[PDB]
DNA sequence: GACCTTCCCCTGATGGGAAGGTTTATAAT
DNA sequence: AAACCTTCCCATCAGGGGAAGGTC
């Protein structure tokens, strides 16, 4: 299926998802450094399965498994710098989010 | 020159063009042989074929027991070639040749008598024939060997008709040359298509074969096209869709001056417009591992690409360690939660078991498991048992 | 208490459809 | 490229039944 830009995005934390949009990309003008999050996309991903002691935790802690996993431009390794422009190209067809 | 493409071109001129008497004489050659045919079936061709196969099935019958008898009375026997066949030829119905044959009183004579008895039988079948196709085991040898001769002048003539205008279908492949299909792949498939044609022309139409002989290399080198060119092949209806969406937007670019509005398509094709955009995504072609990469360098794009099948080593030893963890973790519990967590988990066993699958062989079957479980989770829910296990989940 | 009508699950019954095949005649080498 | 036709495979619709609900 289409990926998504959501900011929703499994296996993170708050202070990851704290600088994107409602629409899950970085905000302009907030400066980032290597590891972060720009644009938040997550590739949907099926057919999980799992070694019995994972289902175990599965089954222990109640944290259920996603059926998404993670692809999302995340700042180079090494670079810090400040976000100056960010563009927004939008499919035809395609509903325009918040941030576009 | 080398390349068999010259050892082709080049050996044809071997075989002389022919029009127009020779179309029409050919012809009737071919006509002839199958009017042999006609008359042999008298004691659409795909009825007609059918009927063809029949009659070699019946002599393929007949020859059986022919064989049979022969070994029997030769290979077993020893009688000579011709005391068989003087003997045999004229009755090859009834068993009137054997008892003469053992009167012979020759040495192999003897023999015939034990063989007698195998013969018989043998005998029986192919007389049955008879009563069957209301003929003798005679004239079915000659009827089909009249058929064969007819089979022998179409094949000649078909021969030499193909072979008088392989030129046209060189004529009619050299159009198509560069659709990603080699071009002796496309002389050869119009020639196939040359053979269907002669095949099926008559030639009292009065028209020239060449226009016939053009319709079928035509179709058989385009739809072959469609069938073998792509290496992901496509149904043959979606190549023809393909051809006509860019026919269309080749022709709308001096009208739009640069190139056509998309929606526009779905309006001057009979198809709607969403399908449009899946048959523009599907025409994608693989790209060659091989092909050269950045700075125009040694590196191919057969280089950069990764392996994502293999799990990372990272994540491998944190599986071990799970692995330990939990180990360790269900030896804490008492043994009937550490069966029941190890069974209705696949832990260290050879697969997960269900509800009653579980209380089957526990002695207690579905709800006391259920108790079981939900408890000893709730046991281990707990945090100074849940530590060294919480710090595998991370979200 | 029965009767008339009602509310949901398996056999397959099928219109729908994608993939496939055979023809096409002015002449055309 | 079109033109009408056959084999195979869908993922869904008329039909049946086993009971189920509600009422003069």
């Amino acid at each position: 299926g289409p990926e998504e830009i959501t900011a929703d995005i499994p296996n993170v934390g708050e202070a990851a998802l704290s600088k994107l949009d409602e629409s899950g990309i970085v905000y302009i003008g907030a400066e980032v450094t290597g590891g972060d999050i720009l644009v938040g996309k997550v590739t949907p991903k099926g057919e999980t399965q799992l070694t019995p002691e994972e289902k175990l935790l599965r089954a222990i802690f109640g944290e259920k498994a996603s059926d998404v996993k993670d692809s999302s431009l995340r700042v180079p390794n090494g670079v810090s710098g400040t976000v100056i422009d960010v563009q927004v190209f939008t499919r035809d067809g395609v509903e325009k989010d918040k941030r576009a | 020159t080398t390349d068999p493409v010259r050892m082709y071109m080049r050996e044809m001129g071997t075989v002389e063009l022919l029009t127009r008497e020779g179309e029409i004489d050919i012809a009737k050659r071919i006509e002839d042989g199958i009017n042999q045919v006609q008359c042999s079936v008298a004691e659409v061709p795909k009825q007609f074929d059918y009927l063809v196969n029949s009659m070699r099935v019946m002599m393929d019958r007949v020859r059986t027991q022919e064989r049979l008898i022969m070994k029997l009375c030769v290979e077993q026997c020893k009688m000579p070639k011709k005391n068989f066949i003087t003997l045999f030829t004229g009755n090859e119905t009834s068993d009137t040749w054997f008892n003469a044959a053992i009167a012979m009183n020759k040495p192999w004579s003897e023999k015939l008598h034990d063989v007698s008895e195998e013969v018989h039988r043998a005998l029986q079948k192919l007389q049955q024939i008879e009563e069957e196709t209301g003929l003798t085991i005679e004239q079915v040898k000659d009827i089909n060997r009249r058929m064969s001769i007819g089979e022998a002048k179409a094949r000649r003539a078909k021969k030499e008709m193909v072979e008088a205008n392989l030129r046209l279908v060189i004529s009619i492949a050299k159009k198509y040359t560069n659709r990603g299909l080699q071009f002796l792949d496309l002389i050869q498939e119009g020639n196939i298509g040359l053979m269907k044609a002669v095949d099926k022309f008559e030639y009292r139409r009065g028209y020239k074969f060449s226009t016939y002989a053009t319709w079928w290399i035509r179709q058989a080198i385009t739809r072959s096209i469609a069938d073998q060119a792509r290496t992901i092949r496509i149904p043959v209806h979606m190549i023809e869709t393909i051809n006509k969406l860019n026919r269309i937007s080749r022709q709308m670019l001096q009208e739009m001056g640069r190139e056509p509005t998309p929606e526009e398509l779905a309006e001057r094709m009979l198809m709607p417009e969403d399908k449009i955009r899946k048959v523009l995504k599907i025409a994608k072609e693989p790209i060659s591992m091989e092909t050269p990469i950045g700075d125009d360098e040694d590196s191919h794009l057969g280089d950069f690409i990764e392996d994502t099948t293999l799990e990372l080593p990272l994540d491998s030893a944190t599986t071990e360690s799970l692995r330990a963890a939990t180990h360790d973790v269900l030896a804490g519990l008492t043994a009937r939660e550490a069966k029941v967590l190890r069974m209705r988990f696949g832990i260290d066993m050879n697969t997960d078991y269900t509800l009653e699958e579980v209380g089957k062989q526990f002695d207690v079957t579905r709800e006391r498991i259920r108790q079981i479980e939900a408890k000893a989770l709730r046991k281990l829910r707990h945090p100074s048992r849940s530590e060294v296990l919480r710090s595998f989940l991370d979200d």
